[PDB]
RNA sequence: UCAUAGGAUAUGAGAAGGCAGACCCGGGGAACUGAAACAUCUAAGUACCCGGAGGAAGAGAAAGCAAAUGCGAUUCCCUGAGUAGCGGCGAGCGAAACGGGAUCAGCCCAAACCAAGAGGCUUGCCUCUUGGGGUUGUAGGACACUCGAACGAGGUAGAUGAAGAGGUCUGGAAAGGCCCGCCAUAGGAGGUAACAGCCCUGUAGUCAAAACUUCGUUCGAGUGGAUCCUGAGUACGGCGGAACACGUGAAAUUCCGUCGGAAUCCGGGAGGACCAUCUCCCAAGGCUAAAUACUCCCUAGUGACCGAUAGUGAACCAGUACCGUGAGGGAAAGGUGAAAAGCACCCCGGAAGGGGAGUGAAAGAGAUCCUGAAACCGUGUGCCUACAAGUAGUCAGAGCCCGUUAACGGGUGAUGGCGUGCCUUUUGUAGAAUGAACCGGCGAGUUACGAUCUCGUGCAAGGUUAAGCAGAAGAUGCGGAGCCGCAGCGAAAGCGAGUCUGAAUAGGGCGCAUGAGUACGUGGUCGUAGACCCGAAACCAGGUGA
RNA sequence: GUGGGUAGGGGUGAAAUGCCAAUCGAACCUGGAGAUAGCUGGUUCUCUCCGAAAUAGCUUUAGGGCUAGCCUCAAGGUAAG
RNA sequence: UAUCCUUGGGAGUCAGACUGCGAGUGAUAAGAUCCGUAGUCGAAAGGGAAACAGCCCAGACCGCCAGCUAAGGUCCCAAAGU
RNA sequence: AACAGUGGUAGGAGAGCGUUCUAAGGGCUGUGAAGCCAGACCGGAAGGACUGGUGGAGCGCUUAGAAGUGAGAAUGCCGGUAUGAGUAGCGAAAGAGGGGUGAGAAUCCCCUCCACCGAAUGCCUAAGGUUUCCUGAGGAAGGCUCGUCCGCUCAGGGUUAGU
RNA sequence: AGGCCCAGGCGACUGUUUAGCAAAAACACAGGUCUCUGCGAAGCCGUAAGGCGAAGUAUAGGGGCUGACGCCUGCCCGGUG
RNA sequence: CCUAAGGUAGCGAAAUUCCUUGUCGGGUAAGUUCCGACCCGCACGAAAGGCGCAACGAUCUGGGCACUGUCUCAACGAGAGACUCGGUGAAAUUAUAGUACCUGUGAAGAUGCAGGUUACCCGCGACAGGACGGAAAGACCCCGUGGAGCUUUACUGCAGCCU
RNA sequence: GGGAUACUACCCUGGCUGUAUUGACCUUCUAACCCGCCGCCCUUAUCGGGCGGGGAGACAGUGUCAGGUGGGCAGUUUGACUGGGGCGGUCGCCUCCUAAAAGGUAACGGAGGCGCCCAAAGGUUCCCUCAGAAUGGUUGGAAAUCAUUCGCAGAGUGUAAAGGCACAAGGGAGCUUGACUGCGAGACCUACAAGUCGAGCAGGGACGAAAGUCGGGCUUAGUGAUCCGGUGGUUCCGCAUGGA
């Protein structure tokens, strides 16, 4: 509330939509990959453990 | 009773990195013939909320 | 006076009415309040009224969830998530599936056709009762081929149950102090003239039932697919409403009232308007326990719960006295002593009440009777006071009196200086502004769930469990579903230490590059809850009164 | 006089807002209900460090409220003042 | 001389008054109202102006039967110069 | 050691004091705890000791924990007691006297006059009251005084219907 | 167990009302007027069954207004109904 | 010029008249009242009825006779309170009080402040000038983004009725 | 005369008859529905209900929907400032003074204006110069239109005041649409919301030979949030998939 002066949020406009479809991918950088040994196979199931 | 997010604000704001909130500009809905092109171009861009208003609405956007 | 209401008789552990101020279904259904007004909305399908059973009820075996080398009845707990959404796009409201748990039961019909008996005949079109006939979606079935005892455990009454009047001291009284013993599957609890494992009742273990009463053991198929069936005034639509988190909106889905109104497996319904392909499924018929909710009750127990202005209104003859016509409102009041041993007897007195005597550890303990504060009321007294006006004190101070937690002491103070109480609210109060008659008790910023920040911890590019299952209502173990970070930008597709804008390899915005967060605890503050405590006039629902 | 009827988004009224159990411009009792109160009052132990404002803007706003100014505590820039 | 700025946690304040000085309104009236500027009070006791918040001097951490002063004052009340 | 500072409302920050219970360690207590009462003691404060009297069974200290944790005001609630104050009031009214009883008599009983009502202050009887009616005892409370008295207390007794 | 007389407003009169400030010029009144209603009248209570109206029938009922009696009650239908 | 029509009869400083105690006459020594009359009716008027009206009125207004303590202007007397004694015995209020008068100051009106002036201690009977006396959190006024009742061509709805 | 349409079978240049369907006026009845009409029975019953008769009658009543009317009834609103309220006046923006030689600074203080206008009154290149006065000149004067002289600004600048403008920002002509798109280093102003200026870069232009100017008026007013909805473009999403 702002004492009847209309609050900032209501003064400001609305922005765009959001949708159900959305592929958020678990990010992993190369710096993390160094922790594995030489010559290994790295796959998501292994990354989980 | 866990806190309720203020949906009327959540539909307007967005929390950028470093914890600041991004906003659009007002006065951009339905009068444009009474505004020179310069300010129209300027208001087209997005801005960020002020320090005092940020301090005031800290609570209302607790859960992003 | 065909025949029906109607009437008469008999037979029915048949209904009613109550209840636990709880829980579950429904039918009906507010305003206060929030929105800082107010009508959509909220409060809230809450309060309240009504009907209905249960010990639990509702729900239920897919016309489902979901889009994958798929799951397989419902119910409830964490999580999803304050997300997707809804909303005078305000105030606010607000899910579900996937995932992890407790629990685990699937079944029975109508229809087809067979059999009969069921008569009306207009020879099966309908009977009605059985059975075969059957309960099904990458369909199934008709139809032809295929086989009311004795026993264990409790519950209600109970039984048995170890070890010291140990000595000594004080004391009215040992359970207490000192010095010594013993039992302990028992050191639970209470009482015992003070604080007891060994004094008593009992406690740990071990037993017990004539009679009722609650729990566990005996007394069908597969192959074929001509024909037939697979829930009609039903689904669904228009109109107007309601529930779905969803306010008519893109408005799917469910139900209600009016009207209209399908198809039958080459068939139908759903996958959030709607169409097509695909995927899943078979409504318009029923039953179904456990997980779950709640205590008027009973049994055994627990409390960093109260201790007589508390704690139930009610420790005590309390929903009583009392008030009200009535609905209804609604108090106060615990404590002699260990044992009454509760005061023989005498004196004043009419008694009451006293003084003695006696009991007892205490009579100052005597019927509010353990302790007995203050206000208040009195009696003696050391100092002062009748020529002085005083927020009454303080600082000086003679005189008089007393002699201490011994110290540059105590009481009183003739006389001088200074000086308008406390609290709130105010620019401002001695204020002729407000509140207190005085004393005592009671009497106001907490708790839960989230958020954020500081501080402290264990780990750290990782941190961390929730529900739940074991576990003395505990810790601890398991439980990786889930949540926050390590990457950001954009509305989004999407790209990525870059990304957005833009024709731009230009400029500019955003964290770059200048790497700690997480779990928990205290503390500050915030948000939802009555939220810091007292106070409205008034509104709405149900009743009581002429 | 006795026995009865009319019950509160009502009843009665030769009409005053009269009466309806000493209450009536809408009776009484319980519940929603600890209604709400931007209003009035009050809010309890002590010492120490620092220590304001009564202003601007906007407000169905004027004795209220939000932001800014002014206060305080902590971590930093450090020498800007 | 050492107070300044950034971030973060927690506030109260939105009724101000008077006295100089420069103005408005008022009748250059008001202990009037509204501004700017400085001070005190607000939130500040002490000494002075008899008594007094805002006028003057001047800031209380406590004790002392010490001294020097500021405004004001020295005939008595009443300290100090008839 | 030096130097500087130490008025303060709304406010912010830090230090503490006390209270009730809970754990661990210690021990105080009928050779008298708690509580209360009185002292001329100690600390910067909230406060804490010590010595007596009362009282007659429980209770401090130490470290930490959790709070129904601290009252002087709310025309606060409850209980008790003041003030006004020995003041107002003692509720329309004719009694007077002699005996009686009695601890006590204006007030109770008896007697003699006097006085008041008399379409009532008389005589019956409703609603209603529910033992208050009668006899014998008592006088703490009720009785606006007293009271030997009664519509009060105690023990008994009392209401007879075919009309 | 009457004071009386003269005049004047208001109200014809008897009556009724603000229990508990106001008893009046306010209310009522008989009278007058307008209008509704053909009887399962209209109007009214109730949702509806049921009623009152009324075991009544436009010389009767409901509603509005004015208020004995005497003389009278003029103009405007533009507006609202 | 305008209206749809422009107030006729009756009455008129009236329950209606601010100017206003209208102007004139009566009544009285004197009349803002009263009665009668005039009309310049701010702002009478015909069913919100107009104008009179015998009778009536705890109605309102003016005048007159009788009457008197209403008065000049008070006096006395009777009874109940008050007053003294005896018995019994409250209440509103109350920050503590050893509670003077002037002038002045002050939140502008002092008992408590300043400077003076007066005042031995304590009671009994009366007065109400003050203690802005007590009773009542002002019924007046103002403000709550308070409440309630009522009204309408305020808004939005609803019952009823009509189609 | 244009195709004079003379032996498919034209649509009717739009006409009607005989045939199944729809609305109103008509009258009927069984036949619904109604009957606070009558006779009998249930039945010692003025309730209702069975029959019969009679009257009405597809109307009415009732159910759903729709429109009108509707203070009879219900929930609400009816602003603030204010030298107390009410009434009066005002409410946003722009210019000046009050304003105390930076900025800022109130009053129901003192004076005015705005809710537009301009396809040229913009941009650019190029060229000048005013108002008033005196004197001659007719229709024609006090001023029409001419010629000389004087003339620092008195005149103009779209409009209201101030600032500033004759090296034009005033006046005239030609061309033109920068009255552009993407932006924007910095800075002013600021509680927030917003408001203002801005060099410089890229793409394309306009003007001019070039330099170089142009991102609207000579500077300051001429204008409003969000929500919702309408319209155009979309290399965005669009609930199993493709579309919507």
């Amino acid at each position: 509330f702002e004492g009847g002066q209309m609050p900032l949020f209501q003064r400001l406009p609305k922005r765009g939509f959001t949708n159900i479809n959305r592929k958020e991918y678990a990010v992993v950088n190369l710096d993390k990959l160094n922790g594995f040994a030489e010559g290994t196979e790295v796959t998501p199931e292994l990354l989980l453990e | 009773p866990k806190m309720k997010t203020h949906r009327g604000s959540a539909k307007r704001f967005k929390k950028t990195g470093s914890g600041k909130l991004k906003r659009s500009h007002a006065y951009t809905s339905h009068l444009f013939a009474n505004k020179s092109q310069k300010q129209k171009r300027k208001l087209r861009k997005s801005s960020v909320v002020s320090a005092g208003d940020f301090k005031r609405i800290k609570q209302m956007l607790a859960n992003i």
